[PDB]
């Protein structure tokens, strides 16, 4: 995932 | 790891270059990390209001204002760069206090060590700042290089102070074939170089 | 109560695989990543992976491509970190991190987990005394212990079994050429003291169950 938190996967 | 040294109530800036959010953290040792600025600007939870985080263009920045004892820290930023994180290289903050001298002692191998076949001469070097001094030791006033170590304190809680130890090492061969054994101390606080010496067997 | 707790420390050759758990409570396992991080001794922290626990998907730190395995148990709402092919420059702290609710920022740490890695064995020091100089006093003279050649860290060195304690200095070990720690622990007295009062440094080297008691007198 290319983003730094998981609810933005 | 840089290293800042500030005095009591003045105001330090650290400066982390980087190409959205930065974040920062505090970290004394034995412990784990405390995270302390988040989105470049908003201090995390308990964080004291003297701290202040900022940025703009690449320029990302943590202000200590007004330094406290307990602001004695390694501080880091870390920030999301395409598809992970990055933490930058630590800031390690120490007290500034008044220039302090050494008090400078040596130490001889004891009888016990030297019937091993190694002798270890050991030179203290007590209670000092700054933390930068220069050690140098001579073996029948030949300067050696490459066979000895040294290891420094954290700065001390009441005095903020350091000291040190130098430990020479030689076969005991090698320290039976010299009689005169002598540490010599440069430090800002000592106006020459300070020299401590013994004679083999004595 | 959000609360991340490791597993503990690990004394590892090279060659050997290590898995580091992080045991997580006080609140949803599955809701956010679990990410690792490293701390070389002396060194900055380094990112090094997370894993989503909700998909078992993991990713992995350019510098942490090779010999990282990140995983999560669900049923035990427990994350892991295997580190395989085990080097000396291994050797580190390891922490797990979780978000904050409110930032992305990592709020909340393990308490970390030494691993170190080295092809020395286990061996207790010996101790040797630091003797006062015959030409103290002024007023003060120093002496000390000099705790030499153990293997793994550390060592305890206190001072009259507790009692003596102003002016200790205990030094960091240093890691001699041979891999084996030494180091030095010294306190500073009054040099009157030194024709009545007894000085006695107490080492104990835990791994190698070496418990030394050793008187420090001038030398005659």
């Amino acid at each position: 995932c290319p983003f730094p938190a998981l609810e933005l996967c | 790891p840089d290293f800042q040294s500030v005095t009591p109530k003045e105001k330090v800036t650290i400066t982390c270059s980087a190409n959205g959010y930065m974040y920062w953290y505090q970290q004394k040792p034995d412990q784990s990390p405390k995270l302390w600025v988040h989105g470049t600007s908003n201090l995390a939870s308990g964080v004291p209001s003297r701290f202040s985080g900022s940025g703009s263009g690449t320029d990302f920045t943590l202000t200590i204002n007004s330094l406290e004892a307990e602001d004695a820290a390694t501080y880091y930023c870390h920030h999301w760069s395409n598809t992970q994180w990055t933490f930058g290289g630590g800031t390690k903050v120490e007290i500034k206090r008044t220039v302090a001298a050494p008090s400078v002692f040596i130490f001889p191998p004891s009888d016990e060590q030297l019937k091993s076949g190694t002798a270890s001469v050991v030179c203290l070097l007590n209670n000092f700042y700054p933390r930068e001094a220069k050690v140098q030791w001579k073996v029948d006033n030949a300067l050696q290089s490459g066979n000895s170590q040294e290891s420094v304190t954290e700065q001390d809680s009441k005095d903020s102070t350091y000291s040190l130890s130098s430990t020479l090492t030689l076969s005991k061969a090698d320290y039976e074939k010299h009689k005169v054994y002598a540490c010599e101390v440069t430090h800002q606080g000592l106006s020459s170089p300070v020299t401590k010496s013994f004679n083999r067997g004595e | 109560q959000v609360q991340l707790v490791q597993s503990g420390a690990e004394v590892k050759k090279p060659g050997s695989s290590v898995k580091v758990s992080c045991k997580a409570s006080g609140y949803t396992f599955t809701n956010y990543f679990m990410n690792w991080v490293r701390q070389a001794p002396g060194q900055g922290l380094e990112w090094m992976g997370r894993v989503d626990p909700e998909q078992g998907r993991a990713d992995y730190a350019e510098k942490f491509k090779k010999r990282v395995t990140i995983t999560a148990d669900k049923s035990t709402s427990t994350a892991y970190m295997e580190l395989s092919s085990l080097r000396s420059e291994d050797t580190a702290v390891y922490y797990c991190a979780r978000r904050a609710m409110d930032n992305y920022g990592f709020a909340y740490w393990g308490q970390g987990t030494l691993v170190t890695v080295s092809s020395a064995s286990t061996k207790g020091p010996s101790v040797f005394p630091l003797a006062p100089s015959s030409k103290s006093a002024g007023g003060t003279a120093a002496l000390g212990c000099l705790v030499k050649d153990y293997f793994p860290e550390p060592v305890t060195v206190s001072w009259n079994s507790g009692a003596l304690t102003s002016g200790v200095h205990t030094f960091p070990a240093v890691l001699q050429s041979s891999g084996l720690y030494s180091l030095s622990s010294v306190v500073t007295v009054p040099s009157s003291s030194l024709g009545t009062q007894t000085y006695i440094c107490n080492v104990n080297h835990k791994p190698s169950n070496t418990k030394v008691d050793k008187k420090v007198e001038p030398k005659a």
